[PDB]
């Protein structure tokens, strides 16, 4: 492939840590919509990674853009469940965070 | 976790994304880590509460926003009350505190909104941010304490905010002479100055032209110039073309100029707007909304089309012949993607082909008080511009009848985002995302789903102001069949106890709106009230989060909270001058 220069780790240049079926979608990115991000959670975190080490600012934006938008409209709960968190606060850090978040208008 | 296994700044860049205020607090309380991510990015806040109170005042110091760079005080409890004035020696060390914990809350505002009732509370805050804060707005709707010197208001600012650029007193109510001679005695502060709105709460006859050549004399790195102007050429002191051409010599790198007249021939002449843009080739964006008219104006939107190639966003008041199809006038302006034209009596449907012919970049069209466009000219111009057409405005134009300008919009039904209407009474909305609605008193809203607007999936807000038999309702319920209809703004403030009648008209079946989330209610005026039904109704709201009220309830504030189960954010806003206590 030629498209290499949207990676700005190759540009600098003038990868022993991104797999093939990451990098193949890293590829298959810089062909230069949104259809493109209906991959599954495992594979999307893999490619901010990627994003990140191969320095593509654009797909960075869009993967973590994603994330986002799956934060979106859920409830603490709903936050930990998609993202396979454990709640990390004891009920008195909990209520001083919901207490905090109090102090600015929605 | 895999989003808790990525590397920190990841995650942050993650929360950076996330725009939504109530997603932001729930990520925060997800887990210690996005509490974390969500303080370190989040960019604005809107105080909620009063920072006076021991609550604020002793937070943790985890609450801390480095990233915080638009600070919202004005609508702090108790709202509009003086903030940290001095109005003996004992007040200055508690107001010194409250100061500094703001710093160490918010360290890096670099944009302040403020409720500023005298001096003293810019005085207080802004040493604390003088070296990072660009722009300042400005809100008051209580009347200037007689009592100041002209440009006390503003003295604050320029003395202390070294990195100041952007000034926002839209909603600040002064006297024009305060702005005068503050702008006209701090040469340091005030040549660095880059973006001015002037709109001085709209409480104001109009800057004057003697007012007007200070200002912008003052002011050489002005490139955005909002104000209010006195156009009335009965007074001579009104803003005419040399007001004009000495304000595009004085500001040469003006990009975005708005000037409107407080609602016979302007001083303005076509020849010295022809001046007037000679000078300003860089202008991007223009408005001049005047009640006096500009007559045979075409000759001046050719020179503006020559002259300032930028241009992209035109809004024109009381502009007479600015385009006639005998490509001519506004339609040789093929770079606007935002054209506005209010009073232009000699408008036509030809005029209407040749601007969809000649501006073919056009996005946004609005037409106000145009009564010799028809249905057909609507549909031309929908038909013409549909692959950019996405915001219409339609207003009091006379051969223009709700029931055939939804049907002469038809042509980007599907495609149309933004509309504006009067209701007047002689398929699916598919995109359109946000509605505005006016009224005469006593006209009914119902009759609108059957002129059109059947269907509108999308439409989240809606906005309706109004400028009468005994058992007939407005008729809010048919509005019902809006799916996702979250936020409406309701302006009955110049509709007209007495007026619990027309409240209750007004407001009846409001509690059908299954997803009504955001309220902004305006009630009639004569120290605007509500009354009991009004209440009663509101209190019906089941889906509401957010209530704002403009105007005061002597039904107590906490009633409200225990009867909407979800209600948070609810405020009583005086936002009108002049504002009471």
């Amino acid at each position: 492939v030629e498209v290499a220069l949207e990676s700005q780790t190759i540009a600098h240049m003038v990868l022993p840590n991104v797999t093939s079926k990451i990098l193949a979608k890293v590829i298959e990115y810089c062909k230069r919509d949104a259809d493109f991000m209906k991959i599954d959670q495992a594979t999307l975190f893999e490619l901010i990674l990627a994003a990140n080490y191969l320095n593509i600012k654009n797909l960075l934006d869009l993967t973590c853009q994603t994330v986002a938008d799956m934060i979106k409209g859920k409830t603490p709960e709903e936050i930990r469940t998609t993202f396979n968190i454990k709640n990390d606060f004891t009920p008195e850090e909990e209520e001083e965070v919901r207490r905090e978040n109090q102090w600015a208008f929605e | 976790s895999a989003i808790l296994d990525l590397p920190e700044p990841l995650l942050l860049h993650i929360l950076s994304f996330l725009t939504d205020v109530r997603s932001r607090h729930r990520a925060a309380l997800a887990c210690g880590r996005m509490r974390a991510a969500e303080r370190a990015t989040r960019s604005e806040l809107s105080l909620r509460g009063d920072p006076r109170s021991p609550g604020f005042l002793f937070l943790s110091h985890a609450f801390r926003f480095p990233a915080l760079e638009h600070l919202d005080l004005s609508l702090v409890s108790p709202w509009g009350h003086p903030l940290l004035s001095s109005v003996p020696e004992a007040i200055s060390e508690q107001n010194a505190f409250i100061a500094a914990r703001l710093a160490g809350c918010f360290p890096a505002v670099t944009s302040l909104a403020v409720y500023c009732r005298d001096p003293t509370t810019l005085a207080n805050l802004t040493p604390h941010w003088q070296a990072s804060l660009r722009r300042v707005k400005l809100v008051r709707w209580h009347q200037r304490p007689p009592t100041l010197p002209d440009g006390a208001d503003l003295e604050p600012l320029l003395e202390t905010c070294a990195a100041l650029r952007e000034l926002d007193l839209s909603e600040f109510y002064c006297w024009t002479e305060d702005v005068v001679r503050a702008l006209t005695t701090h040469p340091s502060a005030t040549a660095a100055l880059t973006h001015l709105d002037l709109g001085l709460a709209a409480a104001t006859d109009g800057f004057k032209s003697s007012e007007l050549g200070p200002i912008a004399a003052s002011c050489p790195n002005l490139r955005k110039l909002v104000a209010p102007c006195l156009f009335n050429p009965r007074f001579s002191d009104c803003v005419g073309d040399d007001a004009l051409l000495s304000l595009a010599t004085s500001c040469p790198r003006l990009t975005v100029l708005r000037l409107s007249e407080p609602f016979e021939e302007a001083a303005i002449t076509v020849a010295g707007l022809v001046a007037f843009f000679a000078a300003l080739p860089a202008l991007e964006d223009f408005t001049m909304d005047l009640q006096h008219n500009v007559l045979e104006a075409a000759p001046a939107m050719e020179a503006l089309a020559r002259r300032c190639p930028r241009i992209k966003f035109l809004t024109l008041g009381s502009f007479q012949g600015l385009c006639k199809a005998s490509l001519d006038g506004v339609a040789v302006c093929g770079g606007l993607e935002s054209l506005y034209m209010k009073n232009c009596q000699d408008l036509t449907d030809a005029s209407l082909a040749a601007i969809g012919r000649g501006c073919r970049r056009l996005a946004k069209f609005g037409i106000h008080g145009c009564d010799l466009v028809t249905s057909a000219g609507i549909r031309r111009l929908a038909f013409t511009l549909r692959p950019t057409l996405k915001e219409v405005t339609v207003l009091h134009c006379r051969l223009l009848h709700t029931a055939e300008c939804l049907t002469a919009l038809s042509p980007i039904r599907d495609r149309i985002e933004s509309l504006e209407i009067n209701c007047v009474w002689n398929g699916s909305w598919e995109m359109l995302r946000s509605l505005s609605l006016w009224f005469s008193a006593g006209q009914l809203l119902s009759p609108l789903i059957s002129a059109g607007l059947d269907s509108c999936p999308v439409l989240e807000e809606i906005s309706i102001k109004v400028e009468p038999a005994p058992r007939t309702i407005f008729g809010l319920s048919d509005l019902a069949g809006f799916p996702v209809l979250a936020k409406m703004k309701l302006d009955l403030s110049e509709a007209v106890m007495d007026l619990s009648l027309w409240e209750r008209f007004y407001l009846h079946g409001i509690e059908s709106l299954q997803t009504l989330y955001e309220l902004d209610y305006w009630p009639p005026q004569d120290h605007r009230s509500l009354t009991l039904p009004a209440v009663g109704l509101i209190q019906r709201c089941v889906g509401l989060r957010k209530l704002f009220i403009h105007g005061t309830t002597h039904e107590h504030f906490m009633t409200f909270f225990l009867s909407i189960p979800n209600l948070r954010d609810m405020q009583l806003r005086e936002d009108y001058y002049p504002a009471p206590e």
